[PDB]
């Protein structure tokens, strides 16, 4: 039978650090990208769709540092990099240094699925979300209050 | 980073990366996640990987392609080489992070070598757990 | 795609590869040059490499770290694990090209799979030779 | 030391080659291995040599790198280098560039000034200039051949 596995990064919080709020809502959060994984593999879908919706779930997701709750660069900005790779021919396609596309993954499939390469950056990869009809999101979408203050913190703990 | 592996019913497998980066990160900077042999990775004949840590050490190691390598040319579980990988070779160049697997047999691994990783896993049962630290 | 392998007096290595890309690209295509363990790697446990080719077959196999983890894991030469790549594994994903390569002890192989490779080597002797085709 | 260069597999076909182009290639080839010999003869490093050698590959307008870089669908060059030391595995990388007149100077200017191996976009053309690195026009990288190569191509 079918199974998933997912992750939301390894960059935790510290288990003295972690509230048993913060700790319930990051299992909820977790647990609604094991049901966008599911759902695909229940209904007969390929692992390409399973991992694309799970992955897309942890996009959607502020407590996950991919799409929205993305962490900011030094300019206060975001780059978002994304990746598939389907292990049937080694096929793949990602993409880094974006911002706009609302699941960097989608385009990273869009690249595998719309182009013959493996990886694109720049407005080149911008053209294939827009070609793919993908979704953009503006700069408030992603933005999370603690990826926002984490960076001012980070920043100021350099001088 | 975020990520995930699946294999379906037949064995097929796929991996999917997505990641905002690095906070405070020089603009331009290009980590694992979107390099696949790196931080993204999926063979049917040996695994589907999906990997989260200092990229530059996942970049400098291969490290998904490593655990392809080691599962290929000396008949490795997927568990003995990501967990040599992400425990010691990870450990050596002083990078931090972890990563999750899935081999051709739907065996997961979920290895990291830092203070936790959240993740989870559901399978064709139903049957479903979620983690942050070492316990669920 | 040009590059570069070095081995020097104390058996260090280094690689380097540059390239405008592939004729009429898709403007943001990123092929195996600037990703190392595709198209550029170097470790003076093994060898360093500088690969040239579909970009996309060489990022997809991952060309030099396999070369790197052949040696290191099955105790194979550079000869054998470049010649195997090169020859069968990236013939087999329908991908063309060759690689450049230099080994700890200073073996220098340049394999091919096409019609031929812009190429050359100098020794410390001072010996010399550059090739295109045979 | 040894030293072994490639110019690409890239290579004109055999009934389109003439003794001129021939003789044209192998000189080039000559050239950047005499930049690569100069540094290693010296007892200079591995890294110094590979540099030299890809910097005179990228000069050499034969050659797709630098100067004669093919050209992309919209008519522009973008332009990936690296390097990598075997000593400890450090390396440094760009992707979609076109400025620096040795991509592979940036490429090792990243490796060197930063903690990162890859670099894209402005952030890798703000390495090049703190590192002092030359900027051309894209005339200086314009070689008649790639364009028309492009033309060709574009016919499809
Ligand atoms: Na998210
Ligand atoms: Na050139």
């Amino acid at each position: 039978g079918y199974s998933l596995a997912i992750h939301g990064g390894a960059g935790v919080l510290p288990r003295e650090r972690m509230t048993a709020e913060r700790e319930a809502a990051t299992h909820a959060a977790l647990g609604r990208v094991l049901s966008a994984g599911e759902a695909v593999l229940s209904g007969g879908g390929s692992a390409l769709d399973a991992v694309t919706e799970a992955v897309a779930a942890l996009e959607d997701e502020p407590l996950f540092n991919a799409g929205r709750g993305a962490v900011f660069t030094r300019d206060g900005k975001h780059e978002m990099d994304a990746a598939v790779m389907v292990g049937r021919d080694r096929s793949a396609g990602a993409v880094a240094g974006i911002c706009g596309p609302r699941n960097p993954v989608r385009l990273a499939r869009a690249v595998m699925e719309r182009t013959s390469h493996v990886l694109m950056i720049g407005e080149g990869a911008l053209g294939i979300a827009r070609d793919a009809g993908l979704a953009f999101e503006d700069d408030a979408y992603f933005f999370t209050q603690e990826r926002w203050d984490s960076l001012q913190e980070t920043l100021r703990m350099e001088q | 980073t975020v990520g995930a592996v699946a294999r379906d019913a037949e064995g097929r497998l796929a991996a999917a990366t997505s990641t905002g980066g690095m906070t405070a990160k020089r603009a331009g900077r290009v980590g694992d996640s979107p390099v696949i042999g790196a931080g993204t990775f999926a063979d049917d004949g040996t695994c589907a990987i999906s990997a989260t840590g200092d990229g530059e050490a996942f970049l400098r190691l291969s490290v998904a392609h490593e655990i392809d390598a080691r599962m290929r040319l000396r008949g490795e579980s997927l568990r003995s080489a990501a967990e040599a990988v992400i425990g010691s070779d990870l450990e050596a160049i002083g990078g931090s992070g972890g990563l999750i697997a899935i081999d051709r047999d739907g065996a997961i691994v979920t290895p990291y070598n830092c203070e936790g990783m959240y993740r989870g896993w559901v399978l064709g049962s139903g049957e479903r757990e979620t983690a942050i630290y070492e316990n669920l």
